[PDB]
RNA sequence: GGUUGCGGCCAUAUCUACCAGAAAGCACCGUUUCCCGUCCGAUCAACUGUAGUUAAGCUGGUAAGAGCCUGACCGAGUAGUGUAGUGGGUGACCAUACGCGAAACUCAGGUGCUGCAAUCU
RNA sequence: UGUCAGGUGGGGAGUUUGGCUGGGGCGGCACAUCUGUUAAACGAUAACGCAGAUGUCCUAAGGGGGGCUCAUGGAGAACAGAAAUCUCCAGUAGAACAAAAGGGUAAAAGCCCCCUUGAUUUUGAUUUUCAGUGUGAAUACAAACCAUGAAAGUGUGGCCUAUCGAUCCUUUAGUCCCUCGGAAUUUGAGGCUAGAGGUGCCAGAAAAGUUACCACAGGGAUAACUGGCUUGUGGCAGUCAAGCGUUCAUAGCGACAUUGCUUUUUGAUUCUUCGAUGUCGGCUCUUCCUAUCAUACCGAAGCAGAAUUCGGUAAGCGUU
RNA sequence: ACUAAUCGAACCAUCUAGUAGCUGGUUCCUGCCGAAGUUUCCCUCAGGAUAGCAGAAGCUCGUAUCAGUUUUAUGAGGUAAAGCGAAUGAUUAGAGGUUCCGGGGUCACCUUGACCUAUUCUCAAACUUUAAAUAUGUAAGAAGUCCUUGUUACUUAAUUGAACGUGGACAUUUGAAUGAAGAGCUUUUAGUGGGCCAUUUUUGGUAAGCAGAACUGGCGAUGCGGGAUGAACC
């Protein structure tokens, strides 16, 4: 699917509170950050004798993962998160679809 | 079926009643016809049904009638004074013919002093059995069951 | 070993023993679902009756 | 394996009439419904919007809430052992007022014309509806219609 | 070889035509519907002779075939073929299946058969008066091919025409009656009077 | 046999009597039905009902 | 009563063929500077009601017209169907009793009605 | 040598090695869903019933407006034809509308052009499934901010009916708010609100085999045996008579069809038996049936005789 | 294989009364009431939870908001039937007209294929212009009807409406029939969650004392008279 980069839509950033002109980047995970309290939680049950302590999953189905989208207010710096539905292929901004063109080559 | 005879108050076998002909209860007694027998009752049958097993519905109880106060102490107020007013209100069809027919319970019968008159009784009249309509012959039927 | 799917039956006399109800109406329904447009501006309206009949009746 | 969508089975449910396609008439939209209305449920398959499911199809209820271009309608619904107050959202393409509520709210008018007319005499005038009577006697001539007909026919092959 | 026709005798199933929810069924044995003196005129056979059958059942398009020859057969051996027109009405549109442990036992297409009624004509035959007794031993000798009860009947009808014999004698005195291929034209009292004349121009007299 | 309509044999479902064995309150029991009976009024009537009831029946005043 | 504008129901209004239409209105028509849109003032826009024409549109009539609509003791109380029987029949199925009840078919009639405003020998 | 760290380690230990199912296994998914039909004209409704589809795709294929009208056929215009561009007439949709099927749509819901991001924010309410729980999907609003259009109006994704996902954990966005419990500051961490990362066995365990060495609790809820139902198939009969039989349908046969019988075949079912009715064959011995091989007496023949073939009464008596 | 009659992991004691959704058993009488084998979910299919059916405790009241029923009025449906000289899709047969790749045959053709026009035979679970029966929604009033005017921040060009009201009028024929066995309401908990049979409708199968659905009535849970005999039939 082709979203622009760029896009219109609602601020509530307490400053605009109304449609401001918004910057599209795809949202990445982020590091998994060792100190978290799970991660503290995982690592001294994991230790010592027993084994695997926790389940590990391995039945996965899906071939996709919905598309997250954020969205930064071009004045206020104010981010937003929209989930589009899942798509096997993204791409941001690339290549507008044309209709009179002409077929040639 | 089952559901109308209640409505009829024939809630047991050889039970009898009656029922103000209009088209609202003819369809009534069209949708239980294979269970009742049923037709026009003359005066002398109304008469000897109501002296004999006539009992009168006094405060859900069952009471016989046997005396004239008792159904002027319940029907007084409609001008029935007498086992005959009551009788009266039944034949001709009186504007309290509800309030009448209603205090007179459930007439018990029993079974034909002479029998039924045919080998099977659960086909029509018409067809040589026992239910349907058999007009003006349910005074004979009943005559023998009271 | 291979059951029974599915039947209806006896569902019906099972519903009528205990004589299927009606949903109870009664006067002043629940305003749930009506327009809060409407409903706000009720609130103003029988608040000002209210004070109408207490100016009056007293 | 089994399908149980919001329109399975409607085939033939929400069809448009033969010859009775196309935009809906300007009726439906001058119609006024108000808060207590009895109106028939009817979905028209040309807007898809608004629309009742297939279990209100041919179902009356009362109007509970009035909207922009909708109506809300209140329609008790059997289930189990009971019967439960659902609430609808429906376009007023899909609805109609239901003319029985029209015939009724003629007789509690004729009911009270014959009331305020037997105020001042003749007592007793019969508000209530009756049942069809058994007919009364009446007296058949055979002047120009004597009675004159034929046995039951024998039987033909008529092909 | 192929199954006694005892296992499909009755109307149990549904109308299971060939549509596209089959698009493999096989061919019905019977192929030709019309036999004899096709193309006579209408006045050429006044004689109308019926092949009703007096069951609600199914007759095989094997057994429609069968009988099919064996009245056709019997009338031109005895008078001639151009002296009759056999018309067979039933069509074998329904198909019959086969199952060939329960699991997964819908079947495969296995023949077709005629779904008939009570008072259902079966076969056709239009004459002249004179081998009455021809066509009639005709449909009588076909009988044996079928299952159940069938009746030979007398139409009381011109031919293949819907109107009795002195309806179609009147009518044909005046120019209501055209010939035509091999069935008839009748005249309306409705549509274009221009239609009217140049369609029974012998009309009008 | 009879088309039974009603449930048969079904006790009223209200209590004829306290459920208490003080014998003081049988005595204002056995007082407020005499009252009930040869008076016509509705209180007696409703204050004998009331003596029969269970304590979450009564609540404190 | 014709006509125009805005309509309601949406063929009794549609379709085909051929005829009529005073007055008014509608229309075709005449023009391209401006606003406007085109490859093309054909459409769309504007301008003058002037140079003209009822030819078309439109309206109405004509047709043993097609279609549509209405009704019918027309088919037919037929097909079907609810209920009943220790009814018939090897069966397939069928008949009867108490009720409800079609479609096709065949005939007969008809071919828009009407609301608001304006206008017309 | 001691401790920690990486590898190796069925030598050894512990555990696991779905479900539905005309027994189980294999196959499949009828396991979460959608369209039509079965389905018996409210709704609901089963089978490993029938015909199919879903885990996608789309910055337009979403939203608004304007202009236009499609499939096909006919008639015409240099190469150019059944046909490449232009023109007219007919055309109720026979086209098109992402993807299955059904429904819907003609100054549109289709085609082309213009603008655009309402595929946005904050909540409650409602419909379907339904326990009236969740999820998914959808409906009408309200309070904002916008898009479009002259405007009314429309728009809270796809014309409608499918296209999907808890707890724990991680992660992001928002508030820049709350807490780290002796008091502060700054890092860090933990909270609140709203999303994502995924469980397709789709209300969501982390999981390979084999046992012919086997065990236990049971099950006739369930197979392998006898018996019971049925008779497709197996076997044995019949009706018709196109033909064969040199000629002559029926001495003997007999096509195309069609009506049966039997339970010595094999299928199909799973009613009985799993606290067990001893599961093949043969030997031995008795009895029963007839659909008769022989024998007794007959009828028919394409019976000259002989020998044969067909048929009747007939199971008395034999059948190595 | 053998390892004290014990061997695919001996014997003895203890943990240990190990767990068991599985089998068996579960002890006095009488009285009253009295089921389910079905919904949804579950590593669920010999189990459980949930809703339903049932008992008990009652509570608030006292003939009603009512009803496995009809009538009247007004809706809804697309099955039985019907239809194919009506659409879609099949389908038999000739007629008439016609013109192009179609017929050797003018160099315009008795002995032609498509196509068109008017007819004709027969059909559809996944066809349809029509269209029942049975079944099914709603209404038949005091929470009603009518008149007058009060509130509002909603709404209207505007008290114009909307909703809720003040005050006034109407009565036992108060707005169909029949019935009502008291009516309404709550808490709590048992068992059950293997079903099977009959009529009618109906799926797969040649069929089945087969397998699977719909409505109802039954058996289970039930004796009695009858069908000699038999769970279901009368
Ligand atoms: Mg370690
Ligand atoms: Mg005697
Ligand atoms: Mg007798
Ligand atoms: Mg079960
Ligand atoms: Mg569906
Ligand atoms: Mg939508
Ligand atoms: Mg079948
Ligand atoms: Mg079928
Ligand atoms: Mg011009
Ligand atoms: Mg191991
Ligand atoms: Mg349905
Ligand atoms: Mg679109
Ligand atoms: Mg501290
Ligand atoms: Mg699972
Ligand atoms: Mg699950
Ligand atoms: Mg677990
Ligand atoms: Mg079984
Ligand atoms: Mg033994
Ligand atoms: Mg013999
Ligand atoms: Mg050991
Ligand atoms: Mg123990
Ligand atoms: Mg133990
Ligand atoms: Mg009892
Ligand atoms: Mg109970
Ligand atoms: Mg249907
Ligand atoms: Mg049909
Ligand atoms: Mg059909
Ligand atoms: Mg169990
Ligand atoms: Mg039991
Ligand atoms: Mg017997
Ligand atoms: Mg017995
Ligand atoms: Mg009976
Ligand atoms: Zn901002």
């Amino acid at each position: 699917v082709n979203v622009p980069k760029t896009r219109k839509t609602y601020c509530k950033g307490k400053t605009c509170r109304k449609h401001t002109q918004h910057k599209v980047t795809q949202y990445k995970a982020g590091k998994a950050s060792l100190f978290a309290q799970g991660k503290r939680r995982y690592d001294r049950k994991q230790s010592g004798f027993g084994g695997q302590t926790k389940p590990v999953f391995h039945k996965k189905a899906k071939t996709t993962k919905k598309v997250v989208l954020r969205l930064e207010c071009v004045k206020c710096k104010t981010r937003a998160q929209l989930t589009l539905k899942r798509c096997k292929h993204f791409e941001l901004g690339g290549e507008k679809k044309q209709k009179g063109q002409a077929l040639q080559f | 079926p089952r559901k109308v005879l209640q409505l009829l108050r024939l809630t047991r076998i050889n039970s009898g009643t009656f029922v103000k002909v209009t088209k609202a209860t003819l369809e009534l007694l069209k949708l239980i016809e294979p269970y009742v027998a049923y037709g026009y009752p003359s005066y002398s049958t109304i008469r000897q049904l109501v002296y004999k097993r006539g009992f009168g519905k006094i405060n859900k109880q069952r009471v016989p009638l046997s005396d004239n106060a008792i159904i002027e102490a319940n029907l007084g107020k409609y001008g029935i004074l007498s086992i005959d007013d009551l009788i009266h209100e039944i034949i001709t069809v009186g504007p309290h013919f509800k309030q009448a027919n209603n205090f007179l319970w459930p007439f018990k019968l029993s079974n034909p002093s002479g029998g039924w008159g045919v080998p099977r009784k659960f086909k029509h009249f018409i067809q040589g059995g026992s239910f349907g309509n058999r007009e003006e012959f349910i005074n004979k039927l009943v005559k023998s069951m009271n | 070993a291979k059951s029974k799917n599915h039947t209806a039956h006896n569902q019906t006399r099972k519903a009528h023993r205990n004589g299927i109800k009606k949903p109870k109406t009664y006067k002043y329904p629940s305003l749930k679902g009506v327009d809060p447009k409407f409903r706000r501006n009720h609130k103003h309206a029988l608040h000002g009756t209210a004070k109408a009949l207490a100016a009056a009746k007293k | 394996g089994k399908s149980h969508g919001y329109r399975s089975r409607t085939r033939y449910m929400f069809q448009r009439d033969f010859r009775k396609h196309g935009a809906v008439h300007l009726s439906t939209y001058l119609k006024v419904y108000k808060v207590g209305d009895i109106v028939d449920i009817k979905a028209n398959g040309s807007i898809q919007k608004g629309m009742p499911h297939k279990f209100y199809q041919g179902k009356t209820g009362v109007v509970y809430n009035v909207t922009k271009s909708s109506v809300g309608v209140i329609i008790n619904k059997m289930v189990g052992n009971r019967y439960l107050e659902k609430r609808l959202n429906l376009r007023v393409e899909h609805i109609k007022h239901s003319k029985c509520r029209q015939e009724f709210l003629e007789r509690v008018k004729a009911n009270a014309a014959k009331r305020a007319e037997a105020k001042a005499q003749g007592v007793a005038v019969q508000l209530k509806r009756q049942p069809a009577q058994p007919r009364e006697s009446r007296i058949v001539s055979t002047e120009g219609n004597v009675p004159q007909t034929l046995a039951p026919v024998p039987y033909e092959t008529f092909i | 070889a192929r199954r006694p026709a005892r296992c499909y005798r009755y109307q149990k199933n549904k109308p299971y035509p060939k549509s596209r929810y089959n698009r493999a069924v096989p061919d019905s044995k019977i192929r030709i519907y019309d036999l004899g003196k096709k193309k006579a005129t209408v006045d050429e056979f006044p004689l109308c002779v019926h092949l009703v059958s007096n069951e609600l059942e199914q007759l095989s398009s094997e057994a429609l075939e069968a009988a099919r020859i064996c009245a056709n057969k019997y009338m031109t051996t005895v008078s001639g073929r151009d002296a009759f027109h056999l018309r067979v009405r039933v069509h074998p549109f329904h198909v019959l299946r086969i199952n060939k442990g329960m699991r997964g036992a819908w079947g495969k297409p296995h023949g077709l058969a005629a779904r008939v009624d009570i008072g259902q004509i079966i076969f056709s035959v239009r004459t002249k008066d004179s081998n009455k007794d021809v066509v009639v031993e005709g449909l009588r000798r076909a009988r044996y091919k079928f299952p159940g009860q069938q009746k030979i009947i007398l139409s009381k009808k011109w031919g293949f025409t819907n109107l009795d014999r002195p309806e179609y004698l009147k009518k044909r005195e005046a120019g209501e009656v055209k010939d035509d291929g091999a069935f008839v034209k009748f005249l309306s009292k409705k549509g274009s009077l221009e239609n009217n004349i140049r369609e029974f121009p012998e009309y009008f007299a | 046999g009879i088309d039974h309509t009603s449930k048969q044999h079904k006790r009223s479902g209200h209590r004829t009597a306290p459920k208490s064995d003080n014998v003081y309150l049988k005595l204002l029991v056995k007082l407020y039905t005499f009252l009930a009976r040869r008076t016509d009024a509705p209180f007696n009537k409703v204050v004998l009902k009331a003596l029969f009831l269970s304590k979450i029946n009564r609540p404190p005043v």
